[PDB]
RNA sequence: AACAGUGGUAGGAGAGCGUUCUAAGGGCUGUGAAGCCAGACCGGAAGGACUGGUGGAGCGCUUAGAAGUGAGAAUGCCGGUA
RNA sequence: UAUCCUUGGGAGUCAGACUGCGAGUGAUAAGAUCCGUAGUCGAAAGGGAAACAGCCCAGACCGCCAGCUAAGGUCCCAAAGU
RNA sequence: GACCGAUAGUGAACCAGUACCGUGAGGGAAAGGUGAAAAGCACCCCGGAAGGGGAGUGAAAGAGAUCCUGAAACCGUGUGCCUACAAGUAGUCAGAGCCCGUUAACGGGUGAUGGCGUGCCUUUUGUAGAAUGAACCGGCGAGUUACGAUCUCGUGCAAGGUU
């Protein structure tokens, strides 16, 4: 499968509307208050649901 | 002594490019496609400096035709009795300002009607 | 404002351009966050220099840290390095190692 | 200069019978009245145009033998087929239908020649719904 | 206003108006007056076959001039045929004043 | 050109016309390596004037500066100490404020030696005399005795 | 001043624009030269100025003369980049 | 009406194509092949034949938002007679 | 020197017959410029560092080490006008609406909609062609010179003209 002809500028920045990454799913850390993503632990304080898991 | 060959490259491309500013994609900014729309746009300024003449005479004739038809007579009976016979020389570009103008037009429609009888 | 400049990183800038998308026009508090728990190899090199734009800014022109926000955020590239990987019966690919050039300007909100 | 007109213009709607009439000879009248030529205001990209309704759409006729061999098609795009309906079996079943098509090949194709058949409503019947407009009766050859 | 046949062509004007027309043989502050004024109008409606009978109009000089540049290219595929040329066109600029039917 | 430049004397790269142009050496003159096509070479640029056109040359120049009355006839022209500093006295004494030229019979050496460093003047010889000297030079200086040496060549 | 004329390939004839260097006189620049970037100016064409930004040391005009004198195409050569 | 001849300098060209009218050749068959005669393309744009090298009308120095006509046309697409 | 000026002039302006290629004979490149002077960035801040932001030197740091000027292809970030019922060698003529203010001119930028319109070069009797060429940009790249022959024009002298 050999290309015809090279492709056209706006026609390879039409291609890549659907490439963006997006946002993460995340929260506020009820302890220590940095952000955190949902259902995991915290990365900063090691807490997870009230307690803590260190 | 060498003559190398400088600047004088450069000007004249970038008044063929200067030229070519709104077109699309790459013909506002490689030189040899915007040369070629560059040619075809002269060729097609001249043809299209001819066809405005006569595209403008028949948008007249057909103002013309629909002022005259709400009196009693066509285009063709109104011309034969106005150029013609009652022999008033206005001519298709003024003869429309039936738009404007539509009592004065009836005058000159109620001056060909007698020549028609 | 204040703005700081990374010049000649080690990354491509198609890729490091997806990660500049997410943060540009947002405040410098949950923009540091957004790049904390992001899983691409872009974001600890734009941390770094999200981070140094707010030291200076605090520092030399002696703003607050708490009403910043990101006015610009753009990814140049810069120069590229040529290797040569080899192919089946002598063809001698060519592979470029692209970098990048990544600003990033803070100004008060 | 002429005096071209763009939101200017001032629409009004008529009626038309179709009750003892040609399909042909009443379809060129509509056609030329939705385009605007029966205006000295006419321009030839604004649409100039006036809304036509035509009441008892199923009394029209066709002189001659049209009313069997004039034949319909109908094509899909590539299924191996195509469909056929003949002139008498489309006045009683599809009246409206009838007196759209022949309208709609006397009509400019483009944009323009799409969006001034928008202003043509053809019924069956003697009654429109449209009163709140305040249609006129417009008669035909002039 | 009147209808006046100057340049070949014919103009409909009326009073106080400025227009540009054809190359007259006039300078600036000169005063032109024109003898064809076939169709008077108005409210004094005078229909004449060719020119109104005594009637004029008056005008003066503005401005003698030439207009913006066209260039003509044209050139034919295949037979290395090509032909620049360039062109402004003189005009002459009018004020009207005093429609004397 | 183009046996001259150095190297290129087999088919550059196997002489495949694969994909790519057929070429014949990498001293063609269309490649980088060299090869100029014409160019310039080492010749000579003097021709001959017929006699009697080289006698009338001269002495239209001479005659052309009898009307506009740039000739000054000096009577000897000795110095004896050879400088520089009453040379340039001599000419501001005949008001010669441009470009001069000094014709002395026969090579006169006090004269020469000095109004060699002063930039508009030339001293010349009677038998040494020219067109595209006395024409560039705005105003002659010749003596008694050098009238009679033109006089009796031309 | 009248008249008459002005499509054009192969091809014949004529008038010109630009580039580098040399000679003569005449003269511009550290109060900013060449080059580069914009602009809605001028000429029948090739072309030419004038304002503003960058640049940081050379350049042009008039009349003649010499030519490594004009690039969109050669599956052209070299570099850079898609 | 304004061409013609002589002498001298410089050339390009040497498989032409189709249409109408007269003849061979083929099967009086091809948009086949070869002669005589006129035209148009070649080297010719513009209007008509729906589109169309060669058919019909007509030969572009440039500008105009002026007028009269040729071939062909006047219900609507689409200028002009339902 | 009416010779070149870094794709030029030697293959080589720079550790060049070098690096590379070949068993060997042999073939054979690319690569110049801070500033007048290193005065070539003490000290502080973010960072593991690279790299930045200040402060200093300097006439200039947008002269900070492939450091004079720095074009085009190519890649981006902001914004004024248009765009999700439309069939397009992408332009040209007609034209509303919106946004600006010029080498002041019958000005500039975008353009909903309508008419017309089968790229450039080559070669052929004839091309839009499933005929050939080109991915794009920049640089380089083709009727000269010497000696004879012949014709026109110019100059000098002329039944003598030139060495």
């Amino acid at each position: 499968a050999v290309p015809f002809r090279r492709t056209s500028k706006m026609k390879k920045r039409l291609r890549r509307t659907h490439f963006k990454l997006n946002v993460p799913g995340m929260t506020e850390c009820p302890s220590c208050g940095e952000m955190k993503l949902s259902h995991r632990v915290c990365k900063a304080c090691g807490s997870y649901n009230g307690k803590d898991i260190n | 002594p060498r003559v190398k060959g400088g600047t004088v490259t450069r000007k004249r491309r970038k008044k063929v490019l200067k030229l070519a500013k709104g077109y699309f994609g790459s013909k506002h900014t490689l030189y040899k496609v915007a040369n070629q729309q560059v040619m075809k746009s002269g060729n097609y300024a001249f043809r299209d400096r001819r066809q405005k003449k006569r595209d403008f005479r028949k948008l007249w004739i057909t103002r013309i035709n629909a002022a005259a038809r709400m009196n009693g007579l066509s285009y063709s009976r109104l011309m034969h009795g106005l150029k013609l016979s009652g022999i008033e020389v206005n001519r298709k570009m003024l003869a429309d300002l039936a738009v404007n103008d539509l009592t004065a037009f009836n005058q000159l429609a109620d001056a060909a009607k007698a020549q028609l009888n | 404002q204040a703005k700081a400049v990374a010049r000649t990183v080690r990354i491509a800038p198609r890729k490091a351009r997806l990660v500049m998308d997410l943060i540009r026009g947002k405040q410098v508090g949950e923009a540091v966050s957004i790049l904390n728990l992001t899983p691409r190899a872009a974001s600890p090199i734009i941390e770094k220099v999200l981070k140094s734009a707010i030291a200076n800014a605090e520092h030399n022109y002696e703003m607050d840290a708490n009403n910043l926000v990101i006015s610009q955020a753009f990814v140049d590239e810069g120069p590229t390095l040529k290797r040569f990987r080899p192919r089946a019966m002598g063809r001698a690919s060519q592979i470029n190692k692209r970098t990048s050039h990544i600003t990033i300007v803070v100004s008060e909100k | 200069t002429p005096m071209a007109n763009a939101s200017t213009i001032e629409r009004k709607w008529l009626v038309v019978d179709a009750a003892g009439k040609t399909l042909g000879r009443l379809s060129s009248e509509v056609a030329a009245i939705l385009r605007g030529k029966h205006k000295p205001t006419y321009t030839p990209h604004v649409d100039t145009g006036d809304h036509v309704i035509i009441i008892n759409a199923e009394k029209i006729e066709l002189t001659g033998k049209k009313l069997t061999d004039k034949i319909y098609y109908r094509h899909t795009q590539h299924p191996g087929g195509l469909k056929s309906r003949t002139a008498l079996e489309m006045r009683t079943n599809y009246p409206e239908k009838m007196l759209e098509l022949a309208i709609k090949g006397m009509l400019p194709k483009g944009s323009l020649g799409r969006q001034m058949f928008k202003k043509l409503n053809v019924y069956r019947g003697s009654e429109h719904p449209h009163e709140a407009q305040k249609p006129e009766v417009y008669e035909l050859r002039g | 206003y009147a209808i006046i046949k100057t340049g070949g062509k014919q103009i409909k004007v009326e009073e106080g108006q400025t227009v540009y027309i054809e190359k007259l043989a006039a300078e600036a502050g000169e005063t032109v007056t024109f003898e064809d004024v076939l169709f008077v109008g108005g409210d004094n409606v005078k229909v004449g076959n060719p020119t109104v009978e005594g009637a004029t109009v008056t005008a003066k000089v503005e401005k003698q001039g030439r207009a913006k540049k066209i260039t003509v290219h044209r050139y034919k595929p295949k037979k290395n045929v090509a032909k620049k040329q360039g062109h402004r066109q003189p005009y002459t600029k009018v004020t009207i004043e005093k429609i004397n039917a | 050109n183009r046996s001259e430049v150095r190297g290129g004397g087999r088919k550059p790269w196997r002489q495949k016309g694969t994909g790519r142009a057929r070429q014949g050496s990498i001293r063609s003159p269309q490649w980088r390596g060299g090869g100029v096509v014409f160019g310039p070479t080492p010749r000579s640029y003097s021709y001959k004037l017929p006699k009697k056109v080289r006698r009338l040359a001269i002495k239209s120049v001479l005659s052309s500066k009898v009307i506009d009355n740039n000739i000054i006839v000096l009577e000897d022209l000795t110095l004896d100490t050879a400088k520089t500093k009453e040379m340039a006295a001599i000419l501001k004494g005949l008001s010669v404020e441009k470009k001069a030229l000094i014709v002395t019979a026969d090579a006169n050496e006090a004269v020469a030696l000095s109004a060699r460093n002063i930039p508009g003047v030339t001293v010349v010889e009677a038998n040494g005399i020219n067109v595209l000297d006395v024409v560039n030079h705005e105003k002659l200086l010749i003596t008694k005795a050098a009238v009679e040496k033109v006089e009796e060549v031309l």
